[PDB]
RNA sequence: CCCGUCGCUCCUACCGAUUGAAUGGUCCGGUGAAGUGUUCGGAUCGCGGUCGCGAGAAGUCCAUUGAACCUUAUCAUUUAGAGGAAGGAGAAGUCGUAACAAGGUUUCCGUAGGUGAACCUGCGGAAGGAUCAUUG
RNA sequence: UCCGCCGGCACCUUAUGAGAAAUCAAAGUCUUUGGGUUCCGGGGGGAGUAUGGUCGCAAGGCUGAAACUUAAAGGAAUUGAC
RNA sequence: GCGGUAAUUCCAGCUCCAAUAGCGUAUAUUUAAGUUGUUGCAGUUAAAAAGCUCGUAGUUGGACCUUGGGCCGGCAUCGUUACUUUGAAGAAAUUAGAGUGCUCAAAGCAAGCCAUCGCUCUGGAUACAUUAGCAUGGGAUAACAUCAUAGGAU
RNA sequence: UACCUGGUUGAUCCUGCCAGUAGUCAUAUGCUUGUCUCAAAGAUUAAGCCAUGCAUGUGCAAGUAUGAACCAAUGAACUGUGAAACUGCGAAUGGCUCAUUAAAUCAGUUAUAGUUUGUUUGAUGGUACGUACUCGGAUAACCGUAGUAAUUCUAGAGCUAAUACGUGCAACAAACCCCGACUGGGCGCAUUUAUUAGAUAUGAUCCGAUGAUUCAUGAUAACUCGACGGAUCGCACGGCCGCCGGCGACGCAUCAUUCAAAUUUCUGCCCUAUCAACUUUCGAUGGUAGGAUAGGGGCCUACCAUGGUGGUGACGGGUGACGGAGAAUUAGGGUUCGAUUCCGGAGAGGGAGCCUGAGAAACGGCUACCACAUCCAAGGAAGGCAGCAGGCGCGCAAAUUACCCAAUCCUGACACGGGGAGGUAGUGACAAUAAAUAACAAUACCGGG
């Protein structure tokens, strides 16, 4: 099957390397998962070397995304795939891979922001005596806040969907975000 | 090739297993265990080839199944169990508590220790780090692992470890001026005092040792085993404890001829 | 695998480079004649052993005196020579062992000692008696004429208890004659 | 003593018209079994409330590893071949005498031409020459 | 004309040198074997031939085998014979 | 090289010779072979100096720089190598080699002794193992760049 | 034993080779062969083809007995042994061979801070709650209806078990993090992602490790349709008023260790230049981001750059080339060999693909194609001796279709079964060791002091 040997490759001198043994199991490869962004989730268990298990996600619709600045992780549904660094047809086909820019709805993050900072964007005495303390340092990026009204936040996938069976990631902020914005604006 | 090997050819056996070359095609492969299978003496090579208690690979089993062997304070039945260094082979009934010590020629000797000295042993100490939930553990050099060690204990130390109630009684740090027995290489079985340790950033910590009789020899950071604090070992050495080069062995043979017999 | 394959094995004689030389042929025949041998192999193997010993001694003498790998095997070689009655008590140096010769070895054979001890009428009678199980060294019967005796056992060669020459019953020839004369 | 052409016999190798022949290998191309993953599919089975859920075979779709066969080309090995032609060996020879003596034209190199064969001749060179020498 | 120095082409005498010898003042300082470096030979034929490569208008040049055959071919000197 | 009417060489008898339970023959290859030559061959005439010069890589490169000096746990930050010494790690088997009377030997790693309800803690040594790698001392002989715009040292 | 001798000439001194001389754990062969010990043995040619028989199975007190089984017993579940069968484990070791393979395997030396690891040893398992005095449905052996020419080929029916399969109380806490009633949710262990602590080295002031890490580890936010967190077996019976309790067996998870593998650093290999340039559009060298893998990596994909090796021999070709430890001969240096019992690699006729499993691209496992070849009732079925023995063929060239687990060891649930591994006998002038085939006297004959 698919193999990871240098057996079929060529020497650094550009000379053909002959074959002295067959293919071996401990050096095999497998077909790519080619994860898709779809509403009908499906993840299939794979049995790997040693008897352990890999989770090959064929279709996903939700994910676990983290806002690093406020350090809050929420489960939210991905809406679209907008950018792919490697192949430009992986966004047309809407394939979930690592480092692929996606859009996730901001409803859980809006709810957390409202219930934590006491401010809506997009009770007796303790709560009010503690809310203004969090409101003192409350500051948000304009580019970050302009997406709450739109309902979808740009984010980046940091997990490997075809290996862990999941699509987790982090919300784009700071120097990252505009770098992709200047690549997504037209 | 496709997996593990369950056979050990006689010619491939370790040298300290002095086995007759024309005794068979196979040697007893040491089982998985506390010791490295090349610095170990399997039980088959104890009741046989060292004691005349058993005569074949049929009476070693006939006396292990009676649960007559108690290595390191525990009955063991696997005839190829790797007793590897300073293990207390405590034969009950007859009372043959033996410490596995290293002969000056790299051999293995069953030093007959007294029973009350057989309730403990010593272990060399591998790295010491933090376990799960932040619980430090010991991880000695004979597979043993002890949780909650005293913070003074560090790597390469030695610990005096009890058997019936397995807890560290005391320990010796690794430093110059301590008795050390070498357990690897050509200098195996030679006791001495560490003079200085030389450190090379990257590998190969070399230890220089001074023999009691004036000789000096070097070895690796491994293969050494601290025995006692200062210059007094905590265990009884088998005999000699010195390298005893070939010429003085010839002298011993000569004087043995000229005395005792003397005729 | 066959474990018997692991038994070491070797050869003990060499044969000469030039096969047809008059002086060498007469020398070898001379030695064979009065040492009661069987062929030139019985002497070529003695030459081979002596050559090995001489080569070892010469290699030892090439080393420095204060070299332990000279002292130890020099002592061992001299011990073996003084043990086998080759070197005299007045020759305790590595130089004397280089001067050894084949007749020194052939003088220590059991047949030679039996002949020189007066027990045999001739060196061929000695070999015949040895091969017929009439001789014991110490307490052990020996029927190998090439048995190299040591000094400590030189005083124990004697006809065996079972031998008619050492106090045994008459052989089948004498018993047959007594049977004939009985009736 | 000795050289070559020619005539007879045997042995080895070479050139050689046949788009030779056979064998193995490689690249490209076409067909492409079977397995593996995926898509749809749903024979049937179990349970639940005369209503749902779960498992699931045949089949099918795409991708992938890819045996194997079928042409072309190419590489390597052995061999047939009319005819030509070269060496060697052979106690049978024919024709001369090229070399060894100043070998009867001193001998030999490079080059060019010529003739039955050794060879001859033109030009330059050498002594390994038959001269170590003409202050006469 | 006489003396001397450096450089060159040679020549004469003699080994205490070398060499199979002829002979050589270098062809010496070599079994008492080693200053540096390039090319190049391995018994005589086949043979500087076959073929491939390559330069040349060509004649040709550089590189360059094998099968097979053979017990000698050869160098220097010596005595005869011519 | 022998045999062409006297054969020391063929065919046989006798006698003798060499090895001897071993000997002959054929292939392959070690020696012999200083006829592959680093040690250690050759090149005027025996085979073998290129027609001659230039020329990069390669190989090879003048001399110069510590001697008198007798005695005899720290703590740095540094020209790099070759060479040489010492150490370590280094599979066994084979080889060399210590012990050991398998009846000897090739072998084996056994055994030996008072004459025991046993002992010798019985022994089951030790070398070498190119080169490359790791570490310690030495700096003679060698190779690299470093050498006067001071952009030097304190 | 650091060695020479014959052959060019009328004779001499050389160069020079031909022939002679001795060894070969080196193969044939020829003649001969009494004894003891020790031993190679279808490698060379064909990794060519195979009749036949064997070479891998396995049960302890301790998973599952109701044989309509045996041995004993005499209203109780079983309450002795136990065939078969389900379940678990093994068959990835050993054995054989050297075809492919020339920095490739392999040797010495490195690295995993780049990974997986049944097993053995040591340590460690608080969150299920939203019938627990113990849950559910099947099924084998068994019994009886069969099909087919046929095979450990195959279909129906009726019973019955689990440490098989599938559900489910997981039994009883603490600490902490969040949202919060005015003066409740989360939280075992495992997975994935993100943030954060892991210090220097308010007076008095905890905090590991490496040469080297954002490392070991801790806290936090969440996430997952989580084969995890004992519905299991043997022996002994006891102490507290129903309660409690011992010594074991098997099993699940994490870490360390052992058994290992995979990949990897540096240096090192025979002949050839009549092999001087090779590799790259389609991976050749590098970068970026992914995919895949147990894991690093052009290992693969998209985009980008034009690089990489070579007279210090790349590239290509030959090998009657597996590499090494080693073998023969050796004054020293050296030359030649290394299929074979020890280590490593590769293969099961030739290629390819794969299941199970901790471990295989396994062939005494499957699937397909090619080449052979086997029955057959002509519809189909089953193949792999480079395992042991044996046969054909090929050749100059190589033995018994024997006995046994007694030894060495390995494997299984296991003290107990099994082992063509291994040992023992048979053939054996491969090689090698010791060693008979007569010794003495008299007489006859002949010599020397
Ligand atoms: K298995
Ligand atoms: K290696
Ligand atoms: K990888
Ligand atoms: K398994
Ligand atoms: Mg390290
Ligand atoms: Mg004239
Ligand atoms: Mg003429
Ligand atoms: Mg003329
Ligand atoms: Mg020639
Ligand atoms: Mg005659
Ligand atoms: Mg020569
Ligand atoms: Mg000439
Ligand atoms: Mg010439
Ligand atoms: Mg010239
Ligand atoms: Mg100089
Ligand atoms: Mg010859
Ligand atoms: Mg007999
Ligand atoms: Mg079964
Ligand atoms: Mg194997
Ligand atoms: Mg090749
Ligand atoms: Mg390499
Ligand atoms: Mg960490
Ligand atoms: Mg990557
Ligand atoms: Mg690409
Ligand atoms: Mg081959
Ligand atoms: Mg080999
Ligand atoms: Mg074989
Ligand atoms: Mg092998
Ligand atoms: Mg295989
Ligand atoms: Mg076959
Ligand atoms: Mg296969
Ligand atoms: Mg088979
Ligand atoms: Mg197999
Ligand atoms: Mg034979």
């Amino acid at each position: 099957g698919i193999s990871r040997d240098s057996m079929h490759k060529r020497r650094a001198t550009g000379g053909k390397q002959k074959a002295w043994r067959k293919k071996r199991k401990y050096e095999l490869g497998r077909q790519p998962a080619n994860t898709k962004l779809s509403s009908n989730k499906t993840v299939r268990r794979v049995r790997v070397r040693g008897g352990n298990v890999k989770w090959r996600a064929l279709r996903l619709d939700t994910g676990n995304f983290s806002w690093g600045s406020e350090a809050v992780t929420r489960k939210t549904r991905l809406l679209d795939v907008v950018y792919n660094s490697s192949n430009n047809e992986l966004v047309r086909t809407q394939t979930l891979v690592k480092n692929a820019i996606v859009q996730v709805d901001a409803a859980p993050f809006k709810q957390w922001y409202l219930t934590h900072y006491g401010v809506e964007i997009g009770k007796s005495n303790n709560v009010q005596r503690k809310l203004e303390k969090r409101q003192q340092g409350r500051t948000l990026d304009s580019h970050i806040e302009e997406q709450f009204s739109g309902g979808r936040l740009l984010a980046c996938i940091s997990s490997r969907p075809g290996q862990c069976g999941r699509a987790d990631g982090y919300i784009l902020e700071g120097k990252e975000l505009e770098f992709y914005m200047r690549k997504l604006q037209k | 090739a496709r997996g593990l090997k369950k056979h050990l050819k006689r010619l491939n056996a370790p040298s300290h297993w002095m086995l007759d070359k024309l005794g068979g095609a196979f040697a007893p492969k040491p089982s998985s265990g506390p010791h490295k299978a090349r610095e170990c003496l399997p039980l088959i090579l104890i009741l046989r080839n060292r004691l005349k208690y058993a005569l074949t690979y049929r009476e070693v089993q006939s006396i292990l199944m009676q649960r007559h062997i108690m290595v390191d304070g525990k009955v063991r039945t696997d005839k190829t169990y790797p007793a590897g260094f300073m293990d207390i082979i405590s034969i009950p009934k007859t009372g043959e508590n033996y410490r596995l010590l290293y002969d000056t020629k790299g051999r293995f000797r069953l030093h007959s220790v007294r029973d009350e000295d057989a309730k403990f042993k010593l272990c060399k100490v591998r790295s010491v780090q933090f376990g799960q939930k932040g619980i430090p553990y010991l991880n000695t050099y004979d597979g043993r692992t002890i949780r909650y060690p005293d913070p003074l204990i560090k790597a390469n130390d030695t610990i005096k470890l009890d058997l019936e109630t397995n807890k560290i009684v005391d320990f010796i740090k690794f430093d110059v001026g301590n008795v050390v027995m070498v357990t690897g290489g050509r200098n195996t079985g030679r006791v001495g005092v560490i003079k200085n340790r030389e450190k090379h950033k990257g590998t190969f910590e070399t230890i220089h040792v001074e023999d009691a009789q004036g000789h000096q020899f070097a070895t690796r950071l491994g293969n050494v085993f601290t025995i006692g604090k200062g210059t007094k070992p905590w265990v009884s050495l088998p005999k000699g404890k010195g390298i005893k080069l070939t010429i003085i062995e010839e002298q011993r043979k000569r004087d043995a001829a000229a005395q005792a017999a003397a005729k | 695998v066959h474990v018997n394959f692991y038994r070491n094995y070797g050869k003990t004689f060499k044969k000469p480079r030039r096969p047809y030389e008059k002086e060498r042929l007469d020398a070898e025949l001379k030695l064979v004649g009065e040492y009661g041998l069987r062929c030139k192999r019985e002497l070529w193997r003695v030459q081979y052993a002596l050559s090995r010993i001489r080569n070892a001694a010469r290699h030892l003498l090439t080393l420095d005196e204060k070299n332990p790998r000279r002292i130890f095997e020099g002592a061992a070689l001299l011990r073996r020579m003084n043990r086998y009655g080759l070197l005299a008590e007045g020759q305790d140096k590595l130089d004397y062992v280089l001067a050894l010769t084949a007749e020194n070895f052939l003088a220590r054979r059991l047949q030679t000692l039996v002949f020189k001890a007066g027990m045999a009428k001739s060196i061929h009678h000695a070999r015949v008696l040895i091969r017929q199980r009439h001789i014991r060294v110490g307490r052990q019967i020996v029927n190998v004429p090439s048995f190299m005796v040591r000094v400590e056992s030189e005083k124990h060669i004697d006809f065996s208890l079972t031998s008619p020459f050492g106090g045994g019953p008459a052989g089948r020839v004498k018993r047959k004659n007594q049977k004939k004369a009985s009736g």
